[PDB]
């Protein structure tokens, strides 16, 4: 089930002037402790932490980039190992780029894009542990006005392949659009949305005092029109903060609810 | 110690469980702590450099309480809760059932947090000046003032311990 | 810059507060008049050069720099210097397994520490220090700036 893993999301803004410190001040704070996330979706990851290493692992399987690395958490006498998948959309300036962190190696990976269009819209990147399917993603500044097509495209990808009717996927990330407004313009396509529920904080998620940062998902175990029926809540993810967020946006968290 | 021992590795200490503890911090310093330990006593803020022999009683694990977005908070070496109770914080009992120790922070623009009570539906008001040790811990309307005599404004901090670098 | 992405603006450094854990008490700067917040503040920035990498330790290379003012941090004059003489301003984070973190400086791989009161100094700590164990004197919280705050409405 989703619900047995606790999944996160941070939209770390990156540039050229600030990014490492960010991923060793609040990721690193995102994935500690008994309660730290087990997967870690990121966006504007810019580069990666400068310690992470590349596996040699293949997943590049289309033209949209994606890569394996690990890195270590703690000492080299202690260590603490993580994977990072790494999409580095970004080649003008290095810095909107996607990332997933996550304890367990991927089986396998995804690169889902929304409708064509004129507009530089980012593609959905996954990873599948089982069963299960997670999704980074960072819908465009102008409304998200790309992510119904992309949630659409998600759910054909897995539910119109014998093997993946039963898979649970999880779509994580900087949504720029609130909740509310999202769950309205998904009744379009009333499959997709019947298949599916948006879990989301009711506080903000970004310094505008806006609700950016949210999940959308489908439980293979729950049928039509029952996803609510979901034991996994969104929070901003307060609990893990032991220094400032060094970005706008606030890291949420989707944890069973106990 | 041996990193190596002669049948294979050999594991060095480095502790996971300061991981799980943190401090709340105000704005002058003074860590939300329990001073007298018997339950249902009322809380207080000191800071580390007034408390040093108060030792881990001003740590706390947050974790996620019974409704979604709301925090408790269990004390590292009580073991138990911060709740709501009057006009101020007391600590006592922890139960995922009793609403008092459920708290909603509210994230301000500056990355801090204002504690607001779900119960009582007020926030975590302090004295940022103080002519003694400590700053005095009170509920009240959540207007998130910030000045020298009412402040509720807090920080998510590291809990005072004594801390391994891990890079 | 050139971003593949015009649609995500570009975000300016991280505004900290930089507080010893042992006294609590934030480091100023000279810029700003002592009873202003802004004294309190700093921009974390990273340093993005390569001459300090024997000693780095597997830490982060950073400044902390005035708002509004090519001024950084500094163990000289009144407490800042240009930001452009790193030798004296760029400094290494050094993460922990509390959330706390130790401040090397980058040139001779010593540690800022504060012991009491107005106390801060860079002294000698030794070889890397992954792994090592050490008191509130050595650690530092990098937390929200200081100041007033507005909480955030939906
Ligand atoms: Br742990
Ligand atoms: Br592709
Ligand atoms: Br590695
Ligand atoms: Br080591
Ligand atoms: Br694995
Ligand atoms: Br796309
Ligand atoms: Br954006
Ligand atoms: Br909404
Ligand atoms: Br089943
Ligand atoms: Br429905
Ligand atoms: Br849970
Ligand atoms: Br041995
Ligand atoms: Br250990
Ligand atoms: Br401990
Ligand atoms: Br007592
Ligand atoms: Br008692
Ligand atoms: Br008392
Ligand atoms: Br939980
Ligand atoms: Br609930
Ligand atoms: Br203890
Ligand atoms: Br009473
Ligand atoms: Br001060
Ligand atoms: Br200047
Ligand atoms: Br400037
Ligand atoms: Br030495
Ligand atoms: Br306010």
């Amino acid at each position: 089930n989703l619900s047995d893993f606790k999944v996160a999301t941070w939209n770390l803004q990156g540039s050229s002037a600030v990014n490492e410190s960010k991923w060793n001040i609040n990721v690193r704070q995102l994935l500690s402790g008994e309660q730290g996330a087990d997967i870690l979706m990121v966006q504007e990851a810019g580069s990666l932490p400068s310690s992470a290493v590349r596996t040699s692992r293949v997943i590049q399987h289309g033209g949209t980039p994606i890569e394996e690395y690990t890195w270590n958490l703690g000492t080299r006498s202690r260590p603490n190992m993580v994977y990072i998948y790494y999409s580095r959309l970004d080649v003008g300036a290095n810095r909107v780029n996607l990332a997933i962190v996550s304890r367990r190696q991927a089986d396998e990976a995804f690169i889902v894009h929304s409708d064509s269009s004129v507009l530089q819209s980012r593609p959905a990147v996954g990873i599948r542990i089982g069963t299960d399917v997670f999704f980074t993603v960072h819908a465009l500044a102008t409304g998200g006005s790309d992510a119904v097509s992309l949630i659409r495209n998600i759910f054909t990808t897995f539910n119109s392949p014998p093997e993946r009717r039963v898979y649970s996927w999880m779509v994580v990330g900087d949504f720029n659009r609130a909740p509310a407004n999202l769950e309205v313009a998904l009744r379009q396509e009333p499959a997709v949305s019947e298949n599916t529920i948006i879990i989301a904080p009711t506080e903000p998620t970004h310094r505008s005092g806006n609700i950016l940062d949210y999940a959308i998902l489908h439980d293979a175990h729950l049928p039509r029109r029952e996803q609510a029926r979901e034991r996994i809540g969104a929070s901003l993810m307060l609990n893990q903060l032991r220094s400032q967020i060094t970005s706008d946006h606030f890291p949420v968290s989707f944890v069973r609810d106990r | 110690l041996n990193l190596l021992s002669s049948s294979g590795p050999n594991r060095q200490v480095l502790p996971s469980e300061p991981s799980n503890f943190m401090t709340l911090m105000g704005q002058n310093g003074a860590l939300l702590t329990v001073w007298a330990l018997a339950k249902r006593n009322w809380l207080w803020a000191y800071p580390n450099i007034y408390s040093q022999d108060f030792g881990n009683i001003r740590n706390w694990k947050m974790e996620p309480g019974k409704h979604r977005e709301y925090f408790r908070f269990v004390n590292q070496s009580l073991g138990t809760c911060v709740e709501a109770y009057g006009n101020g914080l007391i600590h006592d009992i922890c139960s995922l059932d009793k609403l008092a120790q459920e708290f909603e922070l509210l994230p301000t623009d500056s990355g801090a947090v204002v504690i607001k009570s779900v119960s009582q539906g007020r926030c975590v008001t302090y004295n940022p000046v103080s002519t003694t040790f400590y700053s005095t811990v009170t509920l009240s309307v959540c207007d998130g003032a910030t000045e020298p005599s009412r402040d509720q404004t807090w920080y998510l901090a590291p809990p005072v311990l004594e801390a391994t670098a891990v890079n | 810059d050139p971003t593949t992405y015009p649609d995500v603006e570009l975000s300016p450094p991280p505004r900290i507060s930089l507080r010893s854990l042992l006294t609590a008490q934030p480091v100023k700067n000279d810029h700003y008049d002592s009873h202003n917040y802004l004294s309190t503040h700093w921009e974390l920035i990273d340093y993005k050069g390569k001459e300090y990498e024997k000693l780095r330790d597997g830490g982060t290379l950073v400044q902390f720099k005035v708002v509004g003012a090519a001024k950084c941090f500094a163990f000289l004059g009144k407490g800042t210097t240009d930001c452009k003489d790193t030798d004296h301003t760029v400094f290494n984070l050094i993460p922990t397994n509390t959330g706390a973190f130790l401040i090397k400086d980058a040139l001779l791989g010593f540690c800022i520490t504060s012991h009491d009161f107005d106390d801060l100094k860079l002294e000698p700590c030794g070889g890397s220090v992954s792994g090592r164990t050490f008191s509130l004197a050595y650690q530092w919280g990098i937390l929200p700036p200081f100041g007033p705050s507005k909480i955030l409405i939906p």
